[PDB]
């Protein structure tokens, strides 16, 4: 595994900057488009909607994430209820048969571009209920997910983490930058 | 009525209004407290009893990051003292050990070329009959 | 790059024109470099006076059972878990 | 003298044993067998048509009062001819007791519902006639209540697979979820907990033929 | 120093549970009474006004 | 209404340090097993039961203020959902629901099964059997709850777990 | 008169002391219909007299819950409305008869399944 | 105070049972409250009340925490200070694991110890519950103190021999620190 | 001094507002137990003795008998009640 520079080596590093794309674009036009490019990521990443699925004992750890303790709303992250309005959706709990047309549904009717969160065993790889005659295995299998929370439940902090992983991978999308390719 | 005078003393160790604003922009907090110490990759760890439990550790990260910060950044040697787990810093106690095994820390890698991905670890059971010899 | 065809400890790789290494051209494969069968090698064995010795992993609690070796044989005689080696001379 | 050990309640077990005997006299007709079991807990093991007499019974006489009916556990046991069995646990608040009433069924004979007696078994026989399969006559409307719409079949059967035979994926063709025939990436590893040394001599004689 | 979690020595003060209710400064008589008051001096000044 | 949801979760949350502190999870502790729980608490802990609890009380009243008295609360619980205890007892009720309605039940007072015997504490019961006492109901057996711990804390023996 | 039964949906009852002995009344009448060698007919005969008694005994209807417990006069009133409709189904079932459904063989046998050995 | 319409027994609380005064000086006491929102009046006090005080929030990911030694985390194959795995595939994790989760094959080695070819753990099946740690008789699988290890794909959930001991030895530091301050108890 | 709060001013404010003197919610390092505490020395148990300690008459599991028939136990060898009279009205 790639591990981090050490103090030394690190002392030399110029600064990260912000954009992920740099400043070393050839043209005005891809430049422009570069820095662009970063404005909408900046806001799809700032305001990022949850839809309050809530399915099982994981919902529970998905309140607490709102709670005062570690207050997702510090981030821009506000709960929503219809999937119209809702940019992410957070399936939190065991994906049963029965629900499973209701949340491929729900997840249509969310509109592009939307991520979906896989928060705990449960909708990860069907977790405890693995091997139940009525359990989906795994969220996947029905809408992509695009990061994986393992816990059971996972830490409020565990979520959290998750949430700004969500954010870098929507920092560093390339919407704008590929079409000019394109 | 006197937070002005904390206020000026901030901007102080901070380097100035220009040193203090990038602070505030990179950490969204201007906090007082003592450097506990340093860890290998040049993270800065600081503690105040002044403010209450969970905010009473906090850490700054390598100025090299700049935006890149993650949960994921601290090593294993100054963890615990971060999640309060103990009370004693990585300097001031000698049960820690020194194996030559031990790795560097490492980010958590994903949606990147250096990320993990599962394999086999069993060569195959069967050998198939070689017609050649 | 050199990991994927690095083999591993277990003595396990994929052929160069197995198709399975497709699932590395975007990640990689860690191979541990600390190979347990060398470590274990590397530390010499422990001469002893008495016909019979015990080892529990070095830490009581918290090392494996305590197991008694016999060492009347010539050779040096290895620690079930902890493959310590020892020896009587 | 033993701390490990618990202690039995031999008060409450002197009121159950001399009341067991009491229902006996009362419903010669439909109590086949009354037995106090070792967690001191009274049983009634009844025939298939004195369901609704007996829960009457237990429910409006001046000495049972057992107004409460807290469960109808189903269990099944392909070992026996009547593999199912159904068996209901009731409360007397006034009396501060508790009693279990047995009774067997076949796969396809029904079993008089007792919504009537009490009627918060409308949900719990609906339950088993889901999960077990086993038919209640007079039910307001018997459906399942658990299960899959258009689920097949009735999985808490001992002789249902663990897994079920179908899954469930989301085909982009269709635009909708399908059922295909079930297909595990990891099979459920069995494991052999049998013991080969009896352990428990009390039980080995025990129930004569 | 115990080896064990255990109380005290003596053991722990009391802890409250009981419901108490806030301070009450206003009753029927003097919010009516007050109202009144407040309302004539303000048609007092109104009429300057 | 919102802020309620805000000042309990804030104090479930120092509660679910407790679980996290002695069974290593925040939820699902997995702690309590046949044999008794499973590890002995953390030296220390009590002290920091005692802590959450000693403030507990407070935090309580700030909620009742601002929901029991209110005047827009009673009306959205007021006579909705009324259970009449003759109908409760033949639909299985049980718990709040059964005393809600006046009936006076409570499984540790009739069928002790634990320390409850060694303890004294008292049952909330509902005249009306609508939400509103339902509601009641609950908060007083949060106080009552707090009373329970007040005994455990200081009747704690010391021996095997 | 009490001022509230204490429970939701149960009203107090105006003369509970000619409610019961109608009831009572009735429950015998229902009984005596019963064979005389039915154990229901000997214990709710024996039974229904010592709460009937009691009934015309006490003119309080405190000191009557005191003389008989078993909760509240509502209450021995819906008590009392129970083995009218019990007294009255049972005339129908015949319960005093012999077993209607001799049991199977193993029917009742547990732990299941094991071998035995004739 | 009003009386109780209902009389209470002992070792019972009631909590709508007082009744309502007729006396013209509560009355106008309820009246007033009616009448001027009164009621409403210390339900906005206490709300802001609240404005001046600390928020409980924490600055996460430069404040996190606390936590306990006990916390169940991540897994990690720990090894003995000689460098060799701690790890004689015994298989009790296997068996015990209520999910199933894991996954042992094992093999005579070369040098003749008992010891794993296989040992894969699908962190998408576990349920974090710790009883492979308790089970172990040489403490090889720990819950590391880990918690952020969320992916991008479900494939990178699946951990296998040498990933779980690159977790063995980037946290060995913390986790032989959390065991030496718990074996005690456990 | 230790404790980071508002102005004197505003806590009596605050204090107003409420209705009562308020105790700080959030936890402050001096009023918790430390997170290195020194290590415990629990118990053994009753039966950790070192004779008069046979498994035949502590254990249980052995000692529960099938269940009993009561009509049949009476042939071999005030109205009953389940139990004893409750007040619940
Ligand atoms: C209201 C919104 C403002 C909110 C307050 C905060 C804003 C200021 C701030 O955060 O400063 C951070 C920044 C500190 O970070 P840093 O370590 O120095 O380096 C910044 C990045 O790492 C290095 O930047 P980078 O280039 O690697 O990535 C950013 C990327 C894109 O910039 C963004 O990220 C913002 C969104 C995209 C650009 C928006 C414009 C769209 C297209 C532009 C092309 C035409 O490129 C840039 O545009 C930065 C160039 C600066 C000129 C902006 C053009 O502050 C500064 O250095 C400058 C002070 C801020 C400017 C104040 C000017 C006042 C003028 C009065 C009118
Ligand atoms: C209220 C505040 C609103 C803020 C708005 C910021 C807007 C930034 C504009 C960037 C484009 C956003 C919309 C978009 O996503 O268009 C992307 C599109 C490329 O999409 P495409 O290549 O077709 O992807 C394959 C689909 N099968 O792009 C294209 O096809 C053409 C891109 C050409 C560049 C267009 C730049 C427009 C700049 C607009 C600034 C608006 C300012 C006023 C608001
Ligand atoms: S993953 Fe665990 S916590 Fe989440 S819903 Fe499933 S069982 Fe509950
Ligand atoms: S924590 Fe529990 S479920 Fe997870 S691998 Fe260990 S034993 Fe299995
Ligand atoms: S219980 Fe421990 S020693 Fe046994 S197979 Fe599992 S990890 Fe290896
Ligand atoms: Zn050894």
């Amino acid at each position: 595994q790639q591990t981090l520079p050490v103090a030394e080596v690190a002392q030399n590093l110029p600064k990260k900057g912000y954009s992920p794309f740099g400043t070393k674009q050839s043209s005005v036009a891809e430049w422009s488009l570069a820095r662009l490019d970063d404005l909408l990521n900046w806001g799809r990443k700032g305001s990022i909607w949850p839809l309050t699925f809530g399915l099982a004992c994981c919902a529970v750890e998905m309140m607490h994430i709102a709670a005062p303790r570690y207050d997702m709303d510090r981030y821009g992250v506000v709960f929503r209820a219809s999937p119209r309005q809702a940019d992410v959706i957070i399936v939190a709990g065991t994906l049963t048969n029965k629900m499973a047309p209701a949340l491929r549904k729900v997840y249509d009717q969310m509109p592009e571009p939307r991520w979906v969160i896989s928060m705990g065993s449960c909708a990860n790889g069907g977790g405890y209920y693995h091997y139940s005659y009525s359990v989906v295995r795994g969220c996947d299998r029905i809408i992509p997910v695009d990061i994986y929370v393992p816990g059971c439940p996972p830490t409020a902090e565990a979520l959290m983490y998750g949430v700004l992983q969500l954010q870098k991978k929507v920092k560093r999308m390339k919407t704008l930058q590929m079409w000019y390719r394109k | 009525i006197n937070r002005l005078t904390k206020l000026f003393q901030m901007v102080r160790e901070a380097g100035g209004l220009k040193q203090a604003y990038l602070k505030l922009y990179r950490n969204d907090d201007l906090k007082i407290g003592t450097l506990v110490g340093i860890d290998k990759y040049g993270n800065k760890y600081f503690e105040n009893p002044y403010y209450f439990y969970g905010r009473n550790r906090w850490i700054e990260f390598a100025p090299h990051v700049n935006m890149d910060y993650d949960g994921s950044m601290i090593p294993a040697e100054w963890y615990g003292w971060m999640h309060y787990k103990t009370d004693l810093p990585p300097i001031r106690d000698g049960c820690r050990p020194k194996y030559k095994w031990i790795a560097d820390h490492s980010e958590n890698l994903s949606g990147t070329k250096e990320a993990y991905y599962p394999y086999s670890t069993t060569p195959n059971k069967v050998e198939a009959w070689e017609p050649k010899a | 790059r050199g990991d994927i065809e690095k083999v591993t400890h277990t003595g396990q790789v994929f052929d160069k024109e197995d198709y399975r290494n497709a699932r590395f051209v975007n990640a990689k494969r860690y191979v541990n470099e600390n190979w347990g069968i060398k470590l274990i090698e590397e530390v010499p064995p422990k001469e002893c006076t008495e016909r019979v010795v015990f080892c529990d992993g070095g830490d009581g609690p918290l090392g494996h059972p305590k197991v008694y070796i016999n060492l009347d044989k010539p050779g040096n005689h290895i620690c079930g878990y902890c493959g310590l080696r020892f020896v009587k001379k | 003298d033993k701390p490990t050990v618990r202690q039995p309640d031999a008060v409450a077990r002197s009121h159950l044993s001399d009341f067991g005997r009491y229902v006996a006299e009362c419903l010669p007709k439909y109590v086949q067998k009354v037995q106090l079991t070792a967690g001191d807990e009274l049983e009634v093991l009844i025939a298939p048509e004195g369901v609704v007499p007996v829960l009457q019974f237990l429910k409006d006489h001046h000495q049972a009062q057992f107004t409460n009916l807290v469960d109808i556990a189903g269990v099944d046991v392909p070992c026996r001819k009547n593999r199912f069995e159904v068996v209901y646990n009731l409360l007397s608040l006034r009396y501060n007791s508790r009693i279990r009433v047995k009774t067997y069924t076949d796969e396809l004979t029904p079993l008089d519902s007792a919504c009537e007696v009490h009627k918060a078994a409308n949900w719990y026989e609906r339950e088993i006639w889901d999960m077990y399969g086993v038919f209640f006559a007079n039910h307001p409307d018997l459906r399942r209540i658990l299960t899959d719409y258009g689920f097949e079949g009735h999985p808490q059967r001992r002789d249902f697979p663990l897994s079920g035979y179908v899954e469930l994926r989301y085909d982009d063709e269709k635009k909708r979820v399908v059922c295909e025939p079930l297909e595990l990436a990891q099979e459920f590893r069995k494991f052999d907990l049998s013991a080969p040394w009896e352990q428990f001599p009390n039980f080995r004689n025990a129930n004569p033929p | 120093p115990p080896k064990q979690d255990l109380p005290p020595p003596g053991g722990y003060k009391k802890i409250p549970f009981a419901r108490v209710p806030p301070k009450s400064y206003f009753t029927g008589f003097t919010t009516i009474g007050t109202y009144v008051v407040v309302t004539a001096v303000g048609l007092g000044i109104y009429y300057l006004t | 209404a919102l802020t309620p949801f805000f000042w309990l979760f804030e104090e479930r949350e120092k509660m679910m340090e407790f679980y996290e502190r002695v069974s290593g999870a925040r939820m699902h502790a997995a702690y309590i097993r046949p044999g008794g729980v499973s590890l002995d608490m953390p030296l220390g802990l009590m002290d920091d039961i005692y802590e959450f609890a000693s403030k507990f009380a407070e935090r309580l009243d700030e909620v009742e203020d601002v929901l029991t008295t209110n005047r827009i609360w009673v009306q959205r619980t007021e006579d909705i959902g009324i259970v009449t205890a003759e109908e409760a007892l033949n639909y299985g009720f049980s718990g709040v629901m059964l005393r809600g309605s006046g009936i006076k039940w409570d499984l540790r007072k009739q069928q002790p099964y634990d320390a409850y015997n060694l303890v004294n504490f008292d049952v909330p019961i509902g005249t009306k059997g609508d939400c509103y006492d339902r509601y009641l109901c609950r908060v007083e057996e949060m106080r009552q709850s707090l009373r329970i711990i007040d005994q455990c804390l200081n009747q704690m023996p010391a021996g095997e777990i | 008169i009490k001022a509230s039964t204490g429970l939701t949906g149960l009203a107090v009852s105006t003369n509970p002391h000619h409610t019961l002995s109608a009831l009572y009344g009735k429950i015998l009448r229902a009984v005596s219909k019963m064979p005389q060698d039915a154990s229901y007919r000997k214990y709710t005969e024996q039974l229904v007299k010592q709460r009937a008694d009691s009934v015309a005994q006490h003119k309080d209807i405190t000191a009557l819950e005191k003389a008989v417990g078993c909760g509240q006069v509502e209450e021995l009133i819906v008590q009392a409305e129970n083995e009218l409709i019990l007294a009255r189904k049972m005339l129908g079932w015949k319960p005093w008869e012999k077993l209607v459904q001799a049991a199977p063989a193993k029917q009742w046998d547990w732990p299941p399944a094991q071998i035995m050995e004739p | 105070e009003p009386k109780d319409i209902v009389e209470v027994p002992k070792g019972y609380v009631y909590v709508n049972n007082k009744e309502l005064s007729m006396e013209f000086a509560d009355i106008t006491d309820r009246a007033a409250s009616t009448m001027f929102f009164g009621e409403l009046l210390r339900g906005f006090a206490v709300t802001l009340a609240h404005i001046f005080k600390e928020p409980a929030t924490i600055n996460y990911p430069f404040e996190k925490g606390p936590l306990s030694p006990r916390f169940r985390g991540e897994h990690a194959l720990r090894r003995y200070p000689s460098g060799e795995e701690r790890c004689i595939a015994c298989k009790l994790c296997e068996a015990i694991c209520p999910a199933q989760a894991i996954t042992i094959e094992a093999e005579e080695r070369a040098d003749g110890s008992r010891r794993t070819t296989r040992y894969d753990i699908d962190m998408t099946k576990c349920i974090y519950c710790g009883f492979c740690q308790e089970a172990c008789p040489v403490d090889a699988i720990v819950e590391g103190p880990n918690f952020e290890f969320s992916t991008e794909t479900h494939e990178e959930l699946l951990y296998n021999k040498e990933k779980l001991l690159c977790n063995g030895d980037k946290w060995e530091s913390e986790i032989a620190s959390n065991l030496q301050a718990d074996h005690l108890y456990r | 001094a230790l404790r980071r709060d508002v102005s004197p001013l505003i806590q009596r404010i605050r204090a107003f507002l409420l209705g009562r003197e308020h105790n700080l919610a959030l936890r402050f390092e001096d009023g918790l137990a430390d997170r290195t505490q020194p290590q415990p020395e629990i118990p053994d148990g009753p039966s950790h003795l070192l004779s008069a300690n046979y498994y035949c008459q502590r254990d249980g599991r052995r000692e529960v008998l099938p269940p009993i028939d009561l009509v049949e136990q009476q042939k071999q060898l005030k109205l009953p009640t389940p139990g004893k009279v409750y007040a619940w009205d």
